[PDB]
């Protein structure tokens, strides 16, 4: 989005590599000049935590996440 | 038939419109010879009438179809009196075409530019403006005349301009034209001849593809100029970037005649200057003109009319007697050729007196051609016959000859690299502009390039082709091609590219004819009476024939090659090779002289709002001008204690993007060249961030302002 | 005789009164020319906004045509809006009061206030 | 204003207007317009000039400039 300015929003979960396809047909040269992380949920899922890190790290996070935090 | 009915139409018309002509162009002689409001009703007159029986013969004309007419004379004279004209656009189209026409040269002719020191004094673009883009080498002040004039005139004539386009196309179209550009390339279209057919559309491919070849040529130049510029306005032009467009010695660019003095390649030598030999051996204004007849008569070419020595304001008139002073070649008819100059003792004015004679001859000689048919092949024509004159005059051997240059002096090769830099500046530094600018237009006409990227357009267009960069971002509110006059005056402009090749075509081939053995640029064709019989030959053709036919006349060929221009530039080409190893030859059309204190500002509205995200138009932009104006105004009179009164029109935005990205810079509240440093507007910015935060519903997360950030 | 209190131009001048100790209180911001240069600017934005769209109209309003007089250390003034290049032509107060309502809400984020303490006299918040 | 290229100077034009004309628009354009330009640029000058006056005045023995 920000490598090629496009207007904020068009880029989807859908419309992701395909736009980037389309992207790099107008800037073939900049497309190789953006770092892209790999997302796969299944990956994030498949990632072993460190002992005692499920209960102190894990499950501490997904609380801040929740509302009312605190009582959680 | 037909033919026959309007052949004879025709001839009538011609044996009418040749005395009535000859009558107006007198009339036109004499007031321009005796400026008195007598004379102006006289020559008003006269015009008159010629216009309204030119007008009633178009009729005339238009109840002979060419289609049935079979000889090419009468269909030519039929099609040229035919042609209806903006007679094609509605009473009420016609007036306000006419009117937007008036308004805009009367903006161009009495535009003025106040002194922000002075609002008392104001300065005119042909005197005042003018002489600053030529001498000034203060860049202050030569980026205030260049922006001054786009901000005051340019904006005045958008409007105007744009009703122009719509207008202009209507008529053409109704004219039978795709667009107004296509009407104005129908100048070197030709029809029904074997091999001799030229389409409207062929100019457009042929322009483009002989500016390809001198690209490399002009590459060097610019880079050679860029260089040397460098050193008279240090911190200011990059050496990979293109070059600011208020230093290139004029207010357009056009020329860069202006930029010798900075660019003399040998500035030890001179260049020939025989004015004082002609003082010396007394060279009045008759004497120089008989140098020039005698030139003529050595190529073979007519003598000079009695009646051109008797009837010819070859002088000054020096006494009450008031008369205007524009060199000019008169072909008022009926055998009466004449020439109107303020005529000094100077190698100019001998030089101007060949140009000016030049004409005089291409004139008598299709003088004998049909009433309409008695012109030069194309617009491009007639001005490349009077240059190749001034041309073979020039050259040091002509002077030695014409007993003004003492032949015992040698001719140095610097003194030769020295000449041909200088004309460089004048030929090859006008091609791109020239090219640029029509090709601008030729695509406006078409709608290739819409209202809202006018301006984007121009500005990428010149960056890329001409290498030029705008010292300050120019939205559509600015019109900077319509503040050149032939543009804001209903000009062609192509003319002059296509002349340009023409007359290096023409001086080769008569060269070729007078048996040249040394470097092109050094060629005299005076004393060949082959070269003035190719040359003859195509003059005498005038109309008659196609100007591809007119071109294998003298050049041989159909089209316009620019070898020739190459070749006469070569000794040039391979001596600013030398000079530009070192350097890089080519530019970047992302450097820019405000690029260096412009901020980044990504601005996301739906990351911060989602729904009930309000559209970021003009007037969100207008408020973020507003905004920074405030930041800045704060920031100085708390941090500095100074109140400088900072509007939106200070904050000088550029590059916008529908991410809502743009770049900004600050400048003096009225001083283009004063541009606030970036770190005093981060400053600012840091301190006030909250409050234009505020003013956008935004936070410093969505309101990137990039360089800046929260702690 | 005659009253020193009529004027050509009070008729569509429009009172404002900031009240920024009763909104921002402690941290409250100096009301300077800079903050009534913002203000012209924003009723400028407004005018602009309201005539782009309720009146399908681009009008180049700028802090100039905005007219302020009668200012109190109350921050309370009387302003009236003008054509870009008419002091003639003095925008009616309904129309002016009409773009008030369409854009009080970013006049009021602008100056970090409320209805409440941004008081159009004779604009009535809803 | 619809014209920038004609400009009137205070007795040439301004002052025709003022003395003949009866338009409500074209008599406030040219009063507001002589003071919203002239007026402008003297406002700074005066100032100083008010100090060196008084400057002056006192100097010689005197209240301010207006004694
Ligand atoms: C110039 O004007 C003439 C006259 O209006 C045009 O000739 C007309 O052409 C149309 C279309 O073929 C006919 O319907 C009319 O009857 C013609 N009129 C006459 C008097 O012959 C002519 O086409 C115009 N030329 C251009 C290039 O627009
Ligand atoms: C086509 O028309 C032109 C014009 O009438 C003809 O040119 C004429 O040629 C005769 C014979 O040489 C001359 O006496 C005339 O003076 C010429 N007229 C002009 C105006 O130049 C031409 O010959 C015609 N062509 C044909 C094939 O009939
Ligand atoms: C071309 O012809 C002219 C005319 O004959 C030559 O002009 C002569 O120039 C020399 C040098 O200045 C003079 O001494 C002669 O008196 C000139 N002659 C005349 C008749 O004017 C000219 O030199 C010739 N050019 C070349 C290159 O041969
Ligand atoms: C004009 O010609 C002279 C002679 O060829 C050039 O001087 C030469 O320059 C080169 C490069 O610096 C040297 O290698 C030679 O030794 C020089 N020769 C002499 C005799 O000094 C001169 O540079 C040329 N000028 C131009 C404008 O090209
Ligand atoms: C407008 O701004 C420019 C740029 O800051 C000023 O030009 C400076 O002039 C001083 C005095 O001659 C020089 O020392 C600077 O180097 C100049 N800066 C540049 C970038 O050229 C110009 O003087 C300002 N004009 C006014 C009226 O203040
Ligand atoms: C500038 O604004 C004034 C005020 O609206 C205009 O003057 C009015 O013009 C109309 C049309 O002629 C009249 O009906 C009104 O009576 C006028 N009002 C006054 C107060 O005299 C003026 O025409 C505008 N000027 C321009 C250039 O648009
Ligand atoms: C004008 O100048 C003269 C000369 O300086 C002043 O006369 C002097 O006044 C002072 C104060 O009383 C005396 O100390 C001097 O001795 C006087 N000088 C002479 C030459 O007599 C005079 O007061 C000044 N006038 C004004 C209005 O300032």
């Amino acid at each position: 989005i920000n490598g090629f300015d496009l207007p904020e929003g068009n880029v989807t979960q859908e419309n992701f590599v395909d736009m980037q396809q389309r992207c790099n047909a107008s800037d073939p040269a900049a497309y190789a000049q953006l770092v892209f992380q790999t997302c796969d949920i299944n990956a994030f899922l498949s990632e072993a935590v460190e002992g005692t890190g499920l209960a102190f790290i894990v499950f501490t996070e997904a609380i801040t996440k929740m509302p009312l935090s605190p009582l959680w | 038939t037909i033919e026959e009915q309007a052949k004879t139409f025709l001839d009538k018309f011609n044996h009418e419109a040749e005395d009535l002509f000859y009558q107006s162009s007198l009339a036109s002689w004499n007031y321009n010879t005796n400026i008195t409001e007598e004379n102006v009703q006289n020559m008003n007159n006269a015009g008159d009438k010629w216009s309204a029986f030119l007008k009633e013969q178009s009729t005339l004309a238009q109840m002979y179809p060419l289609q049935e007419i079979q000889n090419l004379t009468v269909k030519l004279q039929l099609q040229a009196l035919q042609q209806n004209g903006s007679s094609v656009l509605s009473e009420d189209k016609s007036k306000r075409l006419n009117t937007i026409l008036n308004t805009m040269s009367t903006i161009y002719s009495t535009g003025k530019v106040c002194n922000p020191d002075n609002p008392q004094e104001c300065l005119l673009l042909e005197p005042g403006l003018n002489e600053i883009m030529a001498n000034s080498l203060d860049y202050n002040e030569r980026l205030w005349a260049w922006e001054s004039w786009r901000s005051e005139v340019g904006k005045q004539l958008r409007p105007l301009y744009e009703e122009y386009v719509v207008l202009k196309n209507e008529m053409a179209r109704a004219n039978h034209y795709e667009d107004y550009g296509d009407y104005w390339r129908g100048d070197y279209e030709v029809n029904g001849v074997d091999g001799y057919d030229y389409s409207r559309g062929q100019l457009i491919e042929d322009v483009e593809h002989t500016f390809e070849e001198i690209k490399p040529l002009y590459e060097h130049l610019h880079a050679y100029v860029r260089a040397k510029l460098m050193n008279a306005y240090p911190s200011y032009i990059s050496p990979i970037g293109c070059l600011p467009a208020h230093l290139l010695g004029d207010m357009w660019g056009r020329f860069w005649t202006n930029l010798y003095s900075l660019t003399v390649p040998f500035g030890q030598k001179p260049n020939i200057d025989v004015t004082d030999a002609m003082v010396d051996q007394a060279w009045d204004a008759q004497r120089i003109f008989k140098e020039a007849e005698k030139f003529f008569v050595s190529v073979g070419l007519p003598n000079m009319t009695q009646g051109f020595w008797e009837n010819s304001m070859l002088t000054d008139p020096g006494n009450v007697q008031k008369a205007v002073c524009h060199p000019t070649a008169w072909d008022l008819g009926k055998g009466d050729f004449r020439i109107l100059m303020c005529t000094k003792v100077t190698m100019d004015d001998f030089l101007t007196a060949h140009h000016e004679m030049g004409h005089i001859q291409y004139d008598m000689a299709y003088a004998a051609q049909p009433f309409l048919l008695r012109n030069g092949a194309n617009e491009g024509f007639h001005e490349a016959v009077g240059e190749i004159m001034s041309l073979s005059a020039a050259t040091p051997k002509h002077l030695k000859s014409i007993g003004l240059l003492s032949p015992d002096f040698q001719e140095d090769n610097e003194t030769e690299i020295n000449f041909l830099l200088k004309q460089a500046l004048t030929i090859v530094g006008t091609l791109p502009f020239t090219y640029m600018l029509e090709k601008w237009r030729w695509m406006v006409f078409k709608g290739e390039i819409p209202k809202d990227q006018w301006m984007k357009k121009w500005w990428e267009m010149k960056r890329e082709i001409v290498g030029v960069v705008e010292p300050v971002p120019h939205d559509e509110t600015y019109c900077d091609p319509a503040s050149l006059f032939h543009v804001s005056n209903d000009y062609s402009f192509i003319r002059y590219y296509t002349r340009t090749l023409y007359q290096f075509q023409f001086q080769e081939a008569l060269c070729q004819a007078a048996k040249h053995e040394g470097p092109l640029h050094k060629c005299d064709i005076s004393n060949s009476t082959e070269a003035g019989q190719k040359l003859f030959n195509m003059l005498r053709l005038g109309k008659s024939e196609p100007w591809t036919l007119a071109l294998e006349n003298v050049v041989g060929a159909k089209n316009m090659n620019v070898r020739p221009l190459l070749n006469y530039f070569e000794p040039l080409f391979t001596w600013l090779k030398d000079q530009n190893k070192n350097s890089f030859v080519g530019w970047s059309t992302d450097w820019s002289p405000y690029a260096d204190q412009s901020i980044k500002v990504r601005i996301s509205l739906k990351s911060a709002l989602g729904d009930k995200a309000y559209e970021w138009n003009d007037n969100e932009m207008y408020l973020f001008r507003s905004s920074v104006a405030y930041a800045m105004r704060q920031y100085f009179l708390k941090v500095k204690n100074q109140m400088i009164l900072f509007g939106e029109e200070d904050v000088r935005v550029a590059n916008l993007k529908p991410r809502i990205s743009f770049n900004f810079f600050v400048t003096a509240p009225k001083n283009v060249s004063d541009i606030i440093p970036r770190t005093e507007v981060e400053k600012a910015i840091r301190m006030s961030r909250s409050r234009i935060n505020d003013a956008f519903r935004l936070n410093d997360n969505s309101l990137e302002f990039l360089g800046i950030q929260p702690t």
